[PDB]
């Protein structure tokens, strides 16, 4: 399934580098907008993933202050970006939709 | 040496080492409220003096 | 914002439609009264003066 | 139509000279205070 | 002048806030006289013929 | 510690000294304080202009000339007030554009209070331009006030009620002076509620990511950064006042008002040209007046059109291009607004007006959705 | 309010009289400078212009 799949993934990797959050050492889930679903998922993160999220964001804000980026060696590789928050967020959303479905009857 | 010390000696000796000098700060623990270094440095002089 | 489409929410709207209808009469009469709206007040019996 | 012409040009000269002084000095005050942050270094040492 | 110039200015005038303020108010006094004097001399040199005070000699009375 | 406990200084401390602020807010966050500096500049200069101004139609023109000729340094105060108003609109549009780019509109109360501040400053500056009673002053008052005549079934009554007569006249100028005096003080009060709601959350930053992990005190970092920016605001103002005081004005305004003749080349101030261009691209009277109002009131809808799962455009290239297509499109409408209603400017202004609303309503929300799918979420 | 009459309070006043004297010079020079007080400035050497 290489022909058509790799072209789509090729455009996604293009956009990933164009977005440029990897240039500050960040991962995709570090950039999501914090709404109530996201605050709960972050709350549910285990100790290590929470502490890693804190330092990466702190390192990126420090760079943004200095208008700098990391050296190219330290950029977040597209293939190594871990969606550590997505599974927690999916459950938080699934729970809220259950409440909403019960609130309808 | 202690008897030589009076209030003037303390004001002169302390100003020599404290007043408008850059301190070294070390913080450990829940230190979010630890003041910024500039604010600490500004605490080493008095605008009124 | 699809979550407000359900049997409970349409029972809730049905309970509050008599009240909202009446607050429309309050505002309508209040607007006609405060502005001396001749287009409507010519039809009221005793007001005609 | 513009009797203030000559006086305004004299003021304009003084304004440029003072700004040429005050802009780099005030800029220097900003960088002086901010240097604490601009050269700060971070390190992450989590337990393993 | 073996001690640094900036070093002697600090010990004498900038260490205390009171003398740090006195040097500023006294500096603005002498700065105002010299700045206006030099600024006006430059505006007048560019416009040497044009100004009235350059023509007041014609109209003696 | 006494900065924190005094009932009055605690408000000042928690707003300008110990306020936690992001460590990485760029120069685009300087325009908030510059808007307050501008508001304080206009109040001071404006107040000193009211000490030597008369709202009589027969002497309003002459009282302004009396300021610029006989009052000691009255001219410099006068042109600071006029150019300060233009600097006010420079800061407004940058303040707004900052919030659109970086997603600061997600503070709904602060944003919506902001839209109110924009409209009142617009109303204030419009009435201010009517006071000197030049040609553009009078016909500016004629055109803009007549916009209410487009309101069906009550429009002429609202217009004649506002005018105090069957046309703009002495009664209209005297009341516009009273409104222009008081409306800045209401703006200052609304600017405090603007800041009140902001401090509930603190500032956004260029990354759109929460900055609670890295906060710095407002003092001394942003006190000195705001001081530096103010000196640059004074530089921008004094360049106009001291080297080009008529560059942003219209020469016809130096002729007294004449109700019998309208100048042929109507050109508003530069800060209204983009919206003036939107209105005339619609020949229908009511349609063009509604499009004018909606070109500004659409800001209240921007929070509802946010589709991206990221707050700031820093990491959104497709949105960035559409954002700058909106700035260049607004720059086009400003250009078309300053040209007469003739070929090809009529068609260009129509296409730019469609592109303005097309970008905000359709293209930019769709770009944010494409970006989400490209990141697989 | 007699409690401020004592040996410590007169040692404290003696420490702060040099500072308050200097803040009087700041205000005096600042008042003369800001108002262009001709009565005093005619005596200063270079200022005379
Ligand atoms: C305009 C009128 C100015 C009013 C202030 C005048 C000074 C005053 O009230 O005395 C207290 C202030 C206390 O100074 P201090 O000796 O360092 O006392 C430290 C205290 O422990 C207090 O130390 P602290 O750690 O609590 O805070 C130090 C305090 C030191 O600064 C102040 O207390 C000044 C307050 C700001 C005044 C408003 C600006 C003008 O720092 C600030 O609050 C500065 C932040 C201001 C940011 C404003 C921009 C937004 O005394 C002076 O500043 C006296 C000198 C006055 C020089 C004026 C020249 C003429
Ligand atoms: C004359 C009126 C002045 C026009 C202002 C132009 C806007 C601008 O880019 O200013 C950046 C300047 C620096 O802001 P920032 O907080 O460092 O970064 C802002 C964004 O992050 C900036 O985003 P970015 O990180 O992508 O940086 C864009 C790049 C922009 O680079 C450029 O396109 C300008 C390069 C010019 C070459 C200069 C050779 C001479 O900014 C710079 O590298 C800073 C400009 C350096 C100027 C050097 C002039 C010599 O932003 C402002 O202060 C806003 C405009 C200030 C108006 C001043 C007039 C009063
Ligand atoms: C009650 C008082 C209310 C004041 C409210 C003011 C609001 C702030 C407006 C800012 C104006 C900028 C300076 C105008 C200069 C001018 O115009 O001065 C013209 C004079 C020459 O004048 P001269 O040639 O007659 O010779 C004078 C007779 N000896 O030299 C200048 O250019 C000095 C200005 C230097 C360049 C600007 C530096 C800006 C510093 C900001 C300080 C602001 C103080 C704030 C006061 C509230
Ligand atoms: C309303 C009527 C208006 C009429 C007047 C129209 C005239 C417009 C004239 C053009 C003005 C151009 C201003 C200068 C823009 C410079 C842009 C720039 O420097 O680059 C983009 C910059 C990139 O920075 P990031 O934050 O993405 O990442 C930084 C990482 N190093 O990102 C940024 O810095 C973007 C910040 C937001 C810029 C604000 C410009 C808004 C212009 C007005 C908008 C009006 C909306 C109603
Ligand atoms: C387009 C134009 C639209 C205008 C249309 C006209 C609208 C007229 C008002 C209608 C709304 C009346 C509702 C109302 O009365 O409630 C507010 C309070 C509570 O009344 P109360 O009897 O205490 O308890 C109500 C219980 N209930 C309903 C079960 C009987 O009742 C009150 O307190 C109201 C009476 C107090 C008057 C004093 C307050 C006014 C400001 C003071 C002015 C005088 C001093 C300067
Ligand atoms: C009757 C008339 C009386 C008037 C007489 C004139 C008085 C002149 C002022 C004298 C007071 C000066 C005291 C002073 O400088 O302290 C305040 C701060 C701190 O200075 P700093 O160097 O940071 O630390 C002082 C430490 N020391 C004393 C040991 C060296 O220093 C400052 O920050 C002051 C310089 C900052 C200028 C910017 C603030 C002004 C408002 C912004 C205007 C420009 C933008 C619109
Ligand atoms: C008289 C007019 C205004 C004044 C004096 C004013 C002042 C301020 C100040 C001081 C801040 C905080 C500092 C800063 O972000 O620069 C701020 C933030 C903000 N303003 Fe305004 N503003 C005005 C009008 C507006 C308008 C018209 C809008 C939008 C339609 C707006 C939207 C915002 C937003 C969204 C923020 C938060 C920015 C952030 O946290 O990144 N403001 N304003
Ligand atoms: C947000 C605040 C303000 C803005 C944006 C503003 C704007 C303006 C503008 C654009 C003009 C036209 C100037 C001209 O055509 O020459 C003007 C005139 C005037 N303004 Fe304001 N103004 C503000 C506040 C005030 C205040 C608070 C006062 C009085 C207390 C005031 C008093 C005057 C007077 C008397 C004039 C007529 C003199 C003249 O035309 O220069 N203004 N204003
Ligand atoms: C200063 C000015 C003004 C002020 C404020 C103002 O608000 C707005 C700014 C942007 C968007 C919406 C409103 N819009 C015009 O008032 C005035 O009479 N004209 N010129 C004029 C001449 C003929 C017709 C119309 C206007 C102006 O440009
Ligand atoms: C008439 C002037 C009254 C004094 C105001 C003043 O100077 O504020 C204090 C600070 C500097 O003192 P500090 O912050 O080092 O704290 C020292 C405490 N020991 O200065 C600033 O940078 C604040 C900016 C004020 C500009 C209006
Ligand atoms: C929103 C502000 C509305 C103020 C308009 C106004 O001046 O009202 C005058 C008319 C007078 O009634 P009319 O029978 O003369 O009719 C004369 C028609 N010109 O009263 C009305 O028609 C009130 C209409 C209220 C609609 C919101
Ligand atoms: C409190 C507000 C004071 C303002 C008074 C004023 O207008 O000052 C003018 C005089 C001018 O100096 P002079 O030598 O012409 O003397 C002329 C005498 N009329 O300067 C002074 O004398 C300043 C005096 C300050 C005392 C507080
Ligand atoms: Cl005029």
């Amino acid at each position: 399934v290489s022909a058509s799949s790799r072209w789509l993934e090729g455009i996604r990797k293009w956009y990933y580098n164009a977005a440029g959050f990897n240039k500050l050492g960040l991962m995709r889930d570090d950039t999501i907008h914090e709404n109530d679903d996201v605050k709960e998922a972050i709350r549910r993160l285990p100790e290590n993933l929470y502490n890693d999220r804190v330092f990466r964001i702190k390192r990126a804000l420090d760079l943004s202050m200095r208008q700098q980026i990391l050296p190219k060696e330290q950029w977040t590789k597209y293939e190594e970006d871990k969606s550590y928050l997505e599974p927690y967020l999916k459950e938080v959303i699934r729970e809220r939709k259950e409440r909403e479905e019960w609130a309808k009857k | 040496r202690i008897a030589e010390v009076d209030a003037r000696v303390v004001r002169e000796v302390c100003s020599k080492y404290f007043y408008d000098q850059c301190p070294a700060v070390a913080g450990f623990g829940p230190i979010e409220q630890l003041p910024d270094y500039n604010r600490i440095r500004s605490g080493m002089f008095w605008l009124r003096f | 914002l699809t979550r407000f489409l359900g049997p409970r929410y349409r029972q809730l709207a049905r309970n509050w439609v008599p009240t909202a209808s009446l607050w429309g009469a309050v505002g309508a009469v209040g607007l006609v009264w405060a502005t001396d709206w001749r287009l409507i007040l010519d039809w009221v019996p005793y007001i005609n003066g | 139509a513009e009797p203030e012409h000559d006086h305004r040009k004299r003021m304009g000269l003084k304004m440029l000279l003072m700004m040429g002084l005050l802009l780099p000095l005030v800029y220097a005050m900003k960088r002086h205070k901010w240097s604490v942050l601009k050269s700060r270094k971070l390190a992450y040492r989590p337990p393993k | 002048v073996a001690p640094t110039l900036t070093a002697r200015l600090y010990s004498l005038l900038f260490r205390r806030t009171s003398t740090f303020a006195l040097t500023i108010v006294v500096g603005a006094l002498f700065f105002e006289r010299a700045f206006d004097q030099g600024a006006d001399a430059i505006y007048e040199h560019i416009n040497e013929g044009k100004l009235w005070k350059h023509i007041k000699h014609k109209y003696e009375n | 510690n006494i900065r924190k406990s005094h009932p009055l200084m605690k408000i000042v401390n928690n707003a300008f000294i110990d306020l936690p602020a992001p460590s990485n807010i760029s120069s685009w966050w300087n325009f908030g304080s510059l808007l307050g500096i501008c508001l304080i500049l206009q109040i001071l200069t404006g107040l000193f202009l009211a000490m030597h101004y008369t709202s009589d139609t027969t002497t309003a023109f002459s009282s302004v000339t009396h300021i610029c000729r006989d009052v000691n340094y009255g001219w410099i105060i006068r042109y600071m007030h006029a150019n300060g108003a233009s600097m006010f609109f420079i800061c407004l549009y940058m303040h707004v554009g900052r919030g659109l780019y970086y997603g600061s509109y997600t503070f709904l109360e602060t944003w919506n209070i902001g839209v109110i501040l924009l409209l009142t400053v617009m109303a204030t500056a419009f009435m201010g331009y009517v006071l000197p009673w030049g040609q553009m002053s009078f016909w500016g008052a004629t055109v803009i006030t007549n916009l209410l005549s487009a309101i069906p079934y009550i429009g002429t009554n609202l217009v004649e009620w506002i005018w105090g007569g069957f046309s703009v006249d002495k009664a209209t100028l005297t009341r516009f002076f009273a409104f222009h005096f008081i409306l800045p003080f209401i703006i200052m009060a609304i600017a405090m509620v603007h800041l009140l709601f902001l401090h509930e959350t603190g500032s956004n930053n260029p990354t759109g990511i929460s900055s609670d992990v890295d906060k710095i005190p407002f003092h001394p970092y942003y006190t000195i950064k705001d001081i530096l920016g103010a000196l640059l605001l004074i530089l921008a103002l004094m360049l106009l006042v001291l080297f080009a005081p008529d560059l942003l004005g219209d020469p016809d305004n130096y002729t007294p008002a004449n109700p019998l003749n309208t100048p042929p080349h109507i050109k508003p101030e530069w800060y209204f040209l983009f919206a003036y261009a939107i209105l005339r691209s619609i020949p229908n009277k009511l349609g063009g007046v509604l499009a004018l109002a909606f070109s500004i009131l659409i800001l209240a809808l921007i929070p509802l059109l946010h589709t991206s799962k990221q707050r700031s455009m820093m990491f959104r290239p497709l949105s960035q291009c559409l954002f700058w297509a909106l700035v260049a499109d607004l720059l086009t409408l400003t250009w078309i607004g300053g040209q007469p209603v003739e070929h090809p400017y009529i068609t260009i202004g129509q296409l730019a007006s469609v592109l303005y609303f097309l970008l905000i309503l359709v293209l930019m929300p769709t770009a944010g959705t494409i970006e989400n799918k490209l990141l697989k979420w």
